[PDB]
């Protein structure tokens, strides 16, 4: 929901009618959030939030290491041919034809 | 408490990331200076040999 608000703020396209849908989404979350607090104990919710937070931190570190590795590999490295067609590579797509990225 | 401390750690991790990737040359100087974290005005100019 927040992301959607963000993307809109950035894209300046105030489509007239989007407010009804926003309110609904907001209400939907409110109901869900309320349900979460009715169904589970506060102790367990906070514990869950702690874990989510740790996960989020670990993801950031991984991203730091991966981006550092991409900067040090300036190109001598030879195209090693590794084989199995296992991963689809679809990701959010599929996409990466581009790397002509010749220097 | 414990939760807010974890979030602080997460924020710290985010801060380190933003420094390294948006502010190109700084890894060398992070060690010594303890105190007053004043927001050193990152003069962009130096890099390009060219």
């Amino acid at each position: 929901f927040l992301r959607s608000l963000h993307d809109d703020s950035i894209s300046s396209s105030v489509h007239p009618g989007k407010e009804d849908l926003r309110s609904l989404s907001h209400q939907q979350w409110m109901s869900m959030a309320e349900k979460v607090w009715n169904t589970h104990t506060p102790n367990h919710i906070l514990a869950a939030l702690e874990r989510l937070t740790l996960n989020s931190t670990q993801e950031l570190k991984k991203l730091q290491f991966s981006q550092a590795a991409d900067l040090s590999k300036g190109p001598s490295c030879q195209l090693k041919e590794f084989s199995e067609p296992i991963t689809q590579s679809r990701s959010c797509n599929e996409s990466t034809h581009l790397d002509p990225q010749e220097t | 408490d414990k939760y807010l401390s974890l979030e602080e750690q997460s924020t710290a991790a985010l801060t380190s990331f933003t420094k390294e990737h948006f502010f190109e040359g700084m890894s060398k100087f992070v060690e010594g200076s303890d105190e007053n974290f004043q927001l050193v005005q990152l003069n962009v100019n130096s890099f390009g040999e060219d």
